């Protein structure tokens, strides 16, 4: 049925140029309106503008007007949303969606999966994986936490999982941060029995893919 | 008035 | 151009009990000659693009469960889940899509009210390897407390510490409904190694008095 395919996360340099496209199948291209919403890293929806591909005709919401430009390729079914001069405040999901009928105005459905546009002055670094020992000593009886600072790294997403995945039970893994030196970092932690510190071993699992980095640390 | 989207936006 | 008022922000509902999300345009939305009202409610679960639940303000899209429906005309639309489940928490966006542009709600971040848990809270030196290198990350866990809002601050010899932390927290816990936050003090590897006494104290609604964790350098 129905199907918006998005091309692939992007990461850029401020200054460069990006089109980003949205494949369309399942219905007649030329009848429904389709256009982009983005979302800023924990902020809402942003209804951007839609193409109209049947005559080309655009809509623009007033602060996206003459930033973007959205287009449509009849012959392949596809549209597009482009920048001239990205800035790091482009750095957002940008959702492609069809109008929810067709030859008329109205809402969004259904939806494309998303692109990731990462904009950035930053280049590609592994992370450095450092330990954040329990302290909380064998005999206390009570409950120990331990971590994993997974620093500085570009650009997202590293993944983390403790002893290959068989810890599971009490482990947080946080949303990163991004630092003013425009390098990410984010801890991994785990809640154990304190009483399990000195037989457990206990290991957590790196993977950087932009650079290839994959790394076990044992705490 | 009446909706955009009825009118301006209705395509044919 | 209309405005998207949503309301609240955030709300905190029991399982089992009514959610109440507004939606307030700065236009009316309702089309007189045909008596429609030119309204979309989506939902957005994290990591996820939106979902369309009710087209025309009153009318919900096939197999979305009976709990919700949503009501209202004119300028002003209510959102209902009768009785709130686990899966429903999400953010939810209302669009208006009478003129161009179609704009969004800013979204109701909804979640589940539970009672109150009072972090427990640990503090991690830096390690020995990331020392080498001339930085120090000095990290305080807040872990598995509820509402949401917590308050570290910094100190370290007793000199209160501001704008060289940052803090991340996690999604909602799905089993336990419970937060947790990580925070991060960044300082130069000489400065952490010219002070002694490192500690983070947390303010939280579920504890009595704030609680403070410290550590010495070298012990």
């Amino acid at each position: 049925q129905v199907q918006l395919q998005q091309s692939g996360a992007e990461v850029k340099k401020p200054g460069e140029s990006l089109k980003i496209s949205c494949e369309a199948s399942g219905y007649s291209f030329t009848n429904y309106w389709i256009g982009w919403v983005r979302q800023m890293p924990g902020k809402g929806l942003e209804w951007m503008g839609i193409i109209y591909p049947g005559d080309s005709d655009t809509r623009y919401s007033p602060p996206f007007q003459g930033q973007v430009t959205i287009t449509a390729d009849r012959s392949i079914t596809t549209a597009y949303l482009e920048w001239s001069s990205l800035k790091a405040s482009d750095t957002a999901m940008y959702y492609c969606a069809r109008v929810g009928r067709p030859s008329k105005g109205g809402w969004f459905d259904p939806w494309g999966q998303g692109t990731l546009v990462t904009v950035s002055s930053a280049s590609t670094k592994g992370p450095s994986v450092f330990p954040l020992a329990p302290s909380s000593k064998s005999t206390s009886g009570g409950t120990a936490a331990l971590g994993c600072l997974v620093k500085d790294y570009f650009p997202e997403p590293v993944t983390v999982s403790w002893n290959s995945g068989a810890l599971t039970s009490g482990v947080h893994t946080f949303p990163a941060v991004l630092q003013s030196s425009g390098l990410y970092s984010l801890s991994s932690v785990v809640t154990v029995p304190s009483s399990s510190l000195g037989t457990q071993t206990y290991i957590c699992n790196v993977n950087h893919k932009p650079s290839n980095t994959k790394v076990d640390k044992r705490v | 008035e009446e909706p955009g989207s009825e009118t301006s936006d209705a395509k044919s | 151009d209309i405005q998207m008022t949503q309301s609240p922000d955030s709300l905190a509902v029991s399982l089992g009990e009514r959610a109440t999300i507004n939606c307030e345009s700065s236009q009316t939305l309702l089309y007189s000659s045909n008596e429609k009202n030119y309204l979309a409610w989506y939902q957005q679960k994290p990591g996820q693009p939106p979902k369309l639940l009710i087209s025309w303000a009153s009318t919900p899209e096939s197999g979305v469960p009976d709990r919700f429906s949503g009501s209202g005309s004119g300028t002003s639309f209510t959102l209902t889940i009768s009785s709130l489940q686990a899966e429903d928490v999400a953010v939810y966006y209302c669009q208006q899509y009478y003129n161009s542009p179609y704009t969004f709600g800013q979204g109701t971040r909804l979640e589940i009210k539970r009672t109150v848990a009072a972090p427990s809270v640990f503090i991690f030196p830096p390690s020995d390897e990331q020392l080498k290198s001339g930085t120090a990350s000095v990290v305080c866990l807040l872990n598995n407390f509820y509402p949401r809002e917590a308050k570290v601050q910094w100190k370290v010899d007793n000199a209160l510490q501001s704008g060289n932390s940052q803090e991340s927290v996690t999604e909602q816990d799905s089993k336990d409904s419970t937060y947790s936050l990580s925070s991060t003090l960044t300082l130069s590897k000489a400065d952490y190694e010219k002070h002694k006494v490192y500690a983070c104290e947390v303010t939280h609604q579920g504890l009595s008095s704030p609680v403070t964790k410290s550590f010495n350098r070298g012990e």
